[PDB]
């Protein structure tokens, strides 16, 4: 099943000749990510200033984590993706990342 | 990000210059227009609300 997310990152001059656009593809089996919740999503209200402020916000104690699983003799040695398939392919769209940010530290 | 011209060819500096790279052979309107605007549409970052 495949789907249309819109917040899939497009890399810029990482095709061929440094010019190409080059955008990744998810295919996901059981077990792809693990998301896990200390605390969830709450809101919060404050007054400052003699109560001349008002100050809204949003709170989250989580964290999102590829699943990765090594493969050679030691526990973290040579690491796979538990469950996802990873495609990297060529387009003319815009690019959502630039190539400052795109290219290798 | 809201401007298709033709099959997908023009800069973004000029729009004259934009315009006058239109030809009646290869830069007519079909499905593949038709494709290009939507994918403007959905990708454009101040994301246009869908009519439904």
């Amino acid at each position: 099943i495949v789907k249309e997310t819109d917040n899939i990152p497009i890399y810029e001059n990482l095709g061929a000749g440094g010019t190409a656009e080059v955008t990744p593809v998810y295919l996901c089996g059981a077990q792809a990510l693990a998301v896990a919740y200390a605390k969830r999503w709450k809101t919060v209200t404050e007054e400052f200033d003699y109560g001349d402020k008002y100050g809204v916000a949003v709170d989250g104690i989580y964290g999102v984590r590829k699943i990765i699983f090594g493969s050679g003799s030691g526990d973290t040695d040579d690491l796979k993706d538990h469950g996802v398939v990873t495609g990297f392919f060529a387009t003319t769209g815009a690019a959502t990342v630039a190539a400052a940010a795109a290219a290798e530290n | 990000d809201r401007v298709y011209f033709g099959a997908g060819v023009g800069s973004g500096t000029d729009l004259s210059a934009d315009l006058a790279q239109l030809d009646t052979s290869a830069d007519l309107f079909n499905v593949a227009a038709l494709d290009g605007m939507i994918l403007k549409a959905k990708t454009c970052n101040p994301k246009i609300r869908p009519m439904r």
